[PDB]
C-alpha cells in the first residue's frame, strides 16, 4: 500500500511555540520549457512524393 | 480539539465512520453523482 510519508504528531497546546534557532540556506531547481522546436513541412512533397 | 474556541468538527475527519473523512466531505460525496 503506498505510504505518504512518516506521521507526525505536532504538539499542540496553548502555551507552545517553536521559534526556529538556525537557518540553512538551500538552493532548488525548476526545469521550465520556454519553446518548442519550430516545424515546417511542405504539403507538396509530404502527400505527393515525386 | 480545543482549538483556541473555533469548533472544526466539520471539517476534521470524523472517526465514528468506516471512511475517515468528515461531515462536510460527506455532503460532497453524497451530492455529486
Amino acid at each position: 500500500t503506498m505510504s505518504l510519508g512518516a506521521e507526525n504528531s505536532v504538539a499542540y497546546s496553548n502555551n507552545s511555540i517553536a521559534i526556529p534557532t538556525n537557518f540553512t540556506i538551500s538552493v532548488t531547481t525548476e526545469i521550465l520549457p520556454v519553446s518548442m522546436t519550430k516545424t515546417s513541412v511542405d504539403c507538396t512533397m509530404y502527400i505527393c512524393g515525386d | 480539539k480545543y482549538f483556541g474556541g473555533f469548533n472544526f468538527s466539520q471539517i476534521l475527519p470524523d472517526p465514528s465512520k468506516p471512511s475517515k473523512r468528515s461531515p462536510i466531505e460527506d455532503l460532497l460525496f453524497n451530492k455529486v453523482t
